[PDB]
């Protein structure tokens, strides 16, 4: 039901199983051996990763919504390094 | 010239 | 069985080009001097690149230009409605 | 006489020539160093290494801050935008995301950034950018709405006073209404904390906005309560620009008297705080050749309207919305201007300009296009009759057929049905089924834009009389309703009489038509006095319009500020 | 619609309640994945304690600062908040380097 | 309804808006996070910052790399060159620089700047700089040209062959002949120490060399000599290119039942390969669209022109050759198809585009202007004799003088005196002064125009018959010369049938002629035979107009490219 | 229409 998600600096990042599969790289970490289930991601730091799982609860909860979503909020300083994890977590 | 000039 | 059935020109565009007015509306000129005298007759043609048009607009329009407005292709009616 | 150049001069073509290595270093530099140095890469042409510095909104609010060099500003983003950079369109976007990432953030960061969207917002709707600055207003309009401070609403209604005129010129006259409703929502709230703001520059917009609409009996009630609120402590640009609407919301209410001290203040006030070559100078010149047509005064309006886009085509570049609207009012002066000599070579090149440009910057379903296409149609459809090939006539025509039926469908789509601009181009759909050989379409469309104008306006009015002689002539020289074509001419000449005198230049149409109307029908007698009336317009039309140019008509301190808006409330 | 993160000292949950939740049934969720009595556990936000009784929003947990992409944290005690990391600071670029 | 947007594309939109404190370490970012970026560039309108970050090599060669967004590519880089960033130029110059240096390093770095240069010089040869792309392959030629060896010998004709193509594209035929002798050197090279390449690429290339040249004759020779190399190993961008030179040759030989069976298949593997949205499907189209023009398939030729044009108009921006070649090939078909209608409208939209576009990208002296100027002086020469006014009459021949001369003075620099091309232009002068009623110089055009073609082309083809008739409609509308317009008309009427059939569009044109010749004189008995069988022409046009659209008509899977390729050879 | 279209 929950994922437990641990960043390269050792944070804990435990999110909804369903928020989690919005990225298909997580998916890949649910499914094979892998099936609270730990999950490694050595490479990205945890300022950057919670801004992953921002997104998650953002995404989710804004899915097909009537109203105008808001633009999700990237800081300058953060973007290029959440860039890089936004296209290896396929999010 | 047989009419106006445009409005 | 009394049923309720909404007709309507299946183009998707739903608007002319040329008079840029709605579909199914009438066209820009039979809309300004007479919108009940003339407005039983104001139909609209299709083409060969499938781009329907008010038939007094696209008329008005191959009066000058001999292409169809959105897609520089010579123009010929496919279909009409009547 | 070979002057050496400045050490100043010389150390920015070093500077610039060695830009590539320097460009981060040049970023550090003063800013009136780094314009300049931005400068002169428009000068050398170099619009790609000066285009990708103007795309960062950090390094573009540097070069606002120099306000003396703003003609030259405006004149490179005016190249950068025609060179094929949308950096309007980025630094709209790129202060907007950068705004909407401080709303968290303290007030003190929040206060700067609408000083940064003030002078950057309030450059591109100096610049035309209507579409762009609007972006960027409601942008600062979301600071303000934020942290319910007491500065804030003094600054939200000056987001809405400026949000309303990026508006008006962009024709969201539907959203124009519904920012001045939001402008009073923090007007009556700071009015209630001991702060009465001052309401002169807000209501001038609605003398504007109702103007455009043509509610001039709405635009009349807003054109006094602005200048009821004119404070000589205000702003010049603040001041110049209700002296221009109430002038503009004056002469479409038929009344002239007061409408002259109006302008004529205001084309020497902005010409005296801003200067001969201001855009703001430009856009009072444009507004009182708006008073020159109307009132009759053609021979000079042109040359109003001229010295307008030689500023505006100077300081706003090639392709621009100012210098646009400045071709279309010019087109349309010298359409008027040389109607009776029937050459358009120069009225239809300004013409097809603003056309040109216009569709360039702006969709084509927009309403700005609606004057313009007008404009060029009515040259048409009197460059073919002029012309004598039937192929050239018959093309043209409908070449202005096309126009004037697109210009219509925007005022109606936008104006509405009932509307003077809605009429006014079933008027000159009336001018063009005449000459189309369609006779019976014109009385029609004649009928229905004087039912109308008749309507709204009035009984008696210049808009609704300058229509009724088109129908006269209608009924006179090619259909032959005789009988009804007397009555018309007569009314044309009595409102033509009552609000101009005899110097109207329309009385010549009409005159000339009344000799036609009774050398077929009979009364022979009064062909020899409207011959000796025409006569006597003649040589009576000769005797006003040698009168000097209306550049220095204005003169220099003619009057004062704070009495020619009591010697307007008074009267 | 509020959403919030609990950390204690690393751990982070993005748990949702609604405007007018009670802290009763978010400290269950809690219990739900941390496993742990709901009695024992308290929770910080910006130094001060919330009673179980009071709902999310009578504490200042409003909508309007519980957005899902920027959601609003409180601590949790059984404070020692790790922080994330410290991104890597641009140069300002318009200042002289 | 309103989805929520992608992290990635919403850090692609920070990390742009973040270009200035950020336009560094991008260039570190992954190979498809770069052109993400530099994509989010174009869309947002920044080219300014775009342009200056394609000009670099190092970094534009990461962006060329992204082969599944190459459609993309074409149409940011086309946007900058559009834009007034010689991107091509510099590229060309970046790369220039490059070989030198690596020249003296070692040969293993010399093979990935090599490759590089493929990619680089591949691209601009897809992207239609063909000046810029040859500088670029030209310094790939000094690189295997320094070694002497099998490893290098491989890439050393690949050089040559894709420096042909940049060549026969560009009108530098004088430098594409003597550049196959120089690739002849490396075939016999790497022939003599026991290897053995495919010559299908490099013997088909040249192959529209010969035929852009006029060279019909032996354009087909070595038509042979391509299609026996093809093998089943070989890409389908080299089958595709050896099967459009084909068609395009045998077209021309007319034998048009095997030119049909060449370029169905081509639009059928281009198709199934790169799909329907590629520039190389589209240039076959123009090859189909070639075939079906001079077949007198004209009705089905536009349709295949449209198409072709609407895949190099997307795919591709505003002034490219490409789509400037994709309008004065459809600029034509539209003049042919409405010559008996008489709406020279979109024909004329599409000469004037081709025109701007060549003179913007082209120096005023270059081949591709003649039959670009052309096919606007056939629509304007038509324009002003349908219209009915005076002064335009005087303006439209005049200017259409201007293009037909141009046309023919950079044809003659080019090709020669004696060429089809250049003789070609000849039959065009002669119905420009027809209408123009100079009939002193019409009579020597036109039989200046036969006298070329029957010498090299030979008496018996269909571009000789159609000058035949240009002549033999001036001795009899105006000359009055029947003795010698009737044998003229006799000879295109009876090839025609020949050729073609019965239900020649250009019967007509000969057959009201032919009728006018003969009441001219008062013999009207068989003036009431050419009536009973013109009747006959015009019946035989109703069952033989069958508008079916011909992208359709290649189907599915007619044949495989092995059946295609001994079909045209078993029968050969 | 008198003559052919042009080669
Ligand atoms: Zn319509
Ligand atoms: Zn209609
Ligand atoms: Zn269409
Ligand atoms: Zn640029």
């Amino acid at each position: 039901m929950y994922v437990k998600l641990i960043s390269s600096d050792g944070h804990e990042f435990i999110v909804k199983r369903e928020h989690a599969l919005t990225s298909g790289t997580i998916k890949a970490m649910l499914s094979g051996p892998g099936q609270t289930n730990e999950v490694n991601f050595r490479e990205i730091p945890s300022h950057v990763l919670s801004k992953v799982c921002m997104y998650f609860t953002y995404k989710v909860r804004y899915t097909n919504s009537s109203t105008e979503i808001p633009e999700f909020p990237i800081a300058p300083e953060i973007a290029l390094e959440l860039l890089m994890a936004a296209n290896f977590l396929d999010c | 010239l047989t009419r106006n000039k445009g409005p | 069985w009394n049923a309720v059935a909404l007709w309507a020109w299946d183009i998707v565009v739903d608007n002319c080009a040329i008079c840029r007015n709605h579909i199914m509306d009438l066209c820009i000129e039979c809309q300004a001097n007479q919108a009940s005298a003339t407005s039983e007759e104001c139909t609209v043609a299709w083409g060969v690149c499938n781009h329907a048009f008010h038939f007094h607009c696209i008329s008005r329009w191959l009066k000058t230009r001999q292409v169809c407005p959105l897609d520089n292709r010579e123009w010929e009616f496919q279909k009409y409605g009547h | 006489e070979w002057i050496p150049e400045t050490l100043y001069n010389t150390a920015i073509s070093a500077v610039v020539d060695n830009y590539i290595r320097s460009r981060r270093d040049i970023r550090s530099l003063p800013e009136n160093i780094q314009f300049d140095v931005y400068y002169k890469l428009y000068q050398q042409g170099r619009l790609c290494q000066l285009g990708s510095e103007f795309c960062e909104l950090e390094v573009f609010a540097k070069v606002l801050r120099a306000l003396d060099k703003r003609h030259l500003l405006h004149h490179c983003f005016q190249a950068l935008m025609d060179h094929g950079v949308k950096v309007a369109s980025v630094l709209a976007y790129s202060f907007s995301r950068r705004c909407s990432y401080i709303a968290e953030s303290d007030a003190a960061v929040k206060e700067k950034a609408i000083q940064v969207g003030f002078v950057l917002g309030g450059f591109l709707s100096d610049a035309g950018w209507y579409s762009d600055a609007e972006k960027v207003f409601l942008s600062c309009l979301q600071l303000c709405t934020l942290h319910d401070e007491m500065l804030h609403w003094f600054r939200a209604v000056e987001c809405c006073v400026r949000l309303l005129h990026v508006r008006n010129g962009n024709c969201k006259y539907h959203l124009g209404e519904e920012t001045f409703k939001l402008a009073q929502t923090y007007m009556d709230k700071l009015s209630k904390h001991g702060q009465q703001a001052n309401k002169a520059a807000l209501y001038g917009e609605l003398c504007a906005l109702l103007f455009a609409k043509s509610h001039y009996d709405e635009a009349y009630k807003w054109c006094i309560e602005a200048m009821k609120e004119i404070t000589a402590g205000l702003p010049v640009k603040v001041v110049v620009d209700v002296l221009r609407q109430a002038s503009k919301a004056c002469v479409v209410k038929r009344e002239f008297k007061k409408a002259e001290q109006l302008i004529k203040h205001a084309v020497y006030l902005a010409r005296d705080h801003f200067g001969s070559k201001h855009p703001k100078y430009s856009d009072t010149l444009l507004d009182y050749g708006f008073y020159l047509l109307n009132v009759d005064n053609i021979c000079q309006s042109v040359a109003i309207y001229q010295a307008a886009l030689d500023i505006r085509q100077s300081v706003f570049g090639g392709k621009n919305i100012h210098v646009a609207t400045a071709h279309e009012d010019l087109a349309y002066s010298s359409y008027v201007h040389q109607y009776s000599s029937g050459k358009f070579d120069n009225a239809l090149f300004h013409a097809e300009r603003a056309i040109g440009i216009i569709t360039h910057i702006l969709p084509e379903d927009h309403l700005l296009l609606a004057s313009s296409k007008r404009v060029k149609a009515l040259i048409l459809e009197e460059i073919a009759i002029d012309c004598h090939n039937k192929e050239t006539e018959q093309r043209l025509l409908q070449e202005a057929h096309d126009l004037h039926l697109s210009s219509l469908q925007l005022a109606k789509k936008a104006f509405g049905e009932f509307n003077v601009q809605t009429a006014k181009h079933y008027g000159n759909l009336g001018r063009l089924y005449q000459s189309m050989r369609k006779f019976k379409e014109a009385e029609e469309m004649h009928i229905k834009a004087i039912q109308i104008k008749e309507q709204l306006l009035g009984q008696e009015d210049y808009e609704v009389a300058l229509s009724v002689g088109h129908l006269a002539s209608l009924y006179n020289y090619d259909m032959n309703q005789y009988e009804n074509a007397e009555k018309l001419y007569l009314r044309s000449i009595a409102i033509g009489k009552k609000l101009f005198g005899e110097g109207y230049s329309g009385l010549e149409y009409d005159y000339r038509g009344l000799i036609k109307l009774y050398n077929s029908i009979g009364n022979y007698e009064k062909v020899f006095e409207y011959h000796n009336v025409l006569s006597n317009w003649n040589r009576l039309r000769d005797r006003q319009y040698s009168v000097t140019d209306a550049l220095e008509d204005v003169s220099t301190s003619p009057q004062s500020t704070e009495e020619v808006v009591q010697s307007f409330l008074i009267s | 619609d509020v959403f919030l993160m609990i950390r204690r000292h690393k751990t982070t949950i993005f748990t949702d309640a609604k405007e007018s939740s009670t802290v009763f049934e978010l400290k269950r969720i809690v219990e739900g994945i941390l496993k742990r009595p709901p009695d024992e556990q308290r929770l910080y936000k910006d130094d001060q304690l919330l009673d179980d009784g009071k709902t999310l929003g009578e504490c200042g947990f409003t909508s309007q600062t519980a957005r899902p992409q920027a959601p609003a944290t409180v601590g949790l005690a059984f404070l020692c908040i790790e922080p994330f990391s410290s991104p890597p600071e641009l140069p300002d670029v318009m200042k002289p380097q």
